[PDB]
């Protein structure tokens, strides 16, 4: 993942 | 480094214990919401291609791991600004103030800050963080990385966060109080002092956790030294 949620 | 060695002594000594096989668990016994913490992350974005790593504190201030190794911390005043060199060089300046040497990596973190404001969640949006000297430092990060099950992230007030991909579970451990809060799946949160959670035990998803935090901080330390 490049983002957190 | 003196508080991740003593964070790793604390997960050491927790798992030895092999708090999942106790015949009465009783891990209420071992929560103590006093042991809250006054920061964690709440967002990030991994920008590490171009510019770096940005992040949010749960108190609403951002923060840019650069790539040359700098970072800069935007309070949630939304004008304090903190900079700190690779050296270790750190300045307290203000946005409005006009930094010459500083406006590029300014506008970045601001495009950073919109970002996560736009798009992404606060984890730990239903908690009162403890009360501390608001009035004290505030922590930056100072290392990340990833592996193919989350994201290990070392504040510089010793505090390690490990943000789990797959189920959004999370461990926030502080050496300082020897405590680790532990956020699962349904967003409840609940702080544990480690020293009780080999006493009462605890159930296997935490503990196994807790394994793997002892691993990603062992990690922390051998690529520091």
């Amino acid at each position: 993942p490049l983002h957190s949620t | 480094a003196a508080h991740l060695s003593d964070m790793l002594q604390q997960l050491h000594s927790v798992n030895a214990s092999k708090p999942s096989e106790r015949g009465l668990v009783r891990q209420e016994e071992a929560e103590d919401p006093a042991c809250i913490p006054i920061f964690w992350v709440s967002k990030w974005v991994d920008y590490s291609d171009k510019y770096g790593l940005g992040y949010q504190l749960c108190d609403n201030s951002v923060g840019v791991l650069f790539n040359d190794s700098t970072r800069l911390i935007l309070y949630n005043d939304g004008d304090s600004l903190q900079y700190i060199e690779r050296d270790g060089t750190e300045s307290y300046l203000t946005v409005s103030s006009h930094p010459n040497s500083l406006m590029k990596k300014i506008t970045l973190l601001k495009y950073f800050r919109n970002y996560m404001s736009e798009h992404l969640l606060k984890a730990g949006a239903n908690i009162t963080p403890r009360e501390g000297d608001e009035l004290a430092r505030l922590p930056y990060l100072r290392t990340w990385f990833r592996t193919r099950s989350a994201i290990i992230l070392h504040l510089s007030n010793g505090s390690v966060q490990i943000n789990f991909f797959q189920d959004h579970t999370k461990l926030i451990l502080c050496p300082l109080m020897a405590a680790v809060t532990y956020i699962d799946e349904k967003r409840d949160f609940r702080t544990y002092r480690l020293s009780l959670l080999e006493e009462y035990g605890c159930c296997k998803e935490l503990a196994s956790r807790l394994r793997y935090a002892r691993t990603m901080v062992d990690k922390l330390l051998s690529s520091r030294s």
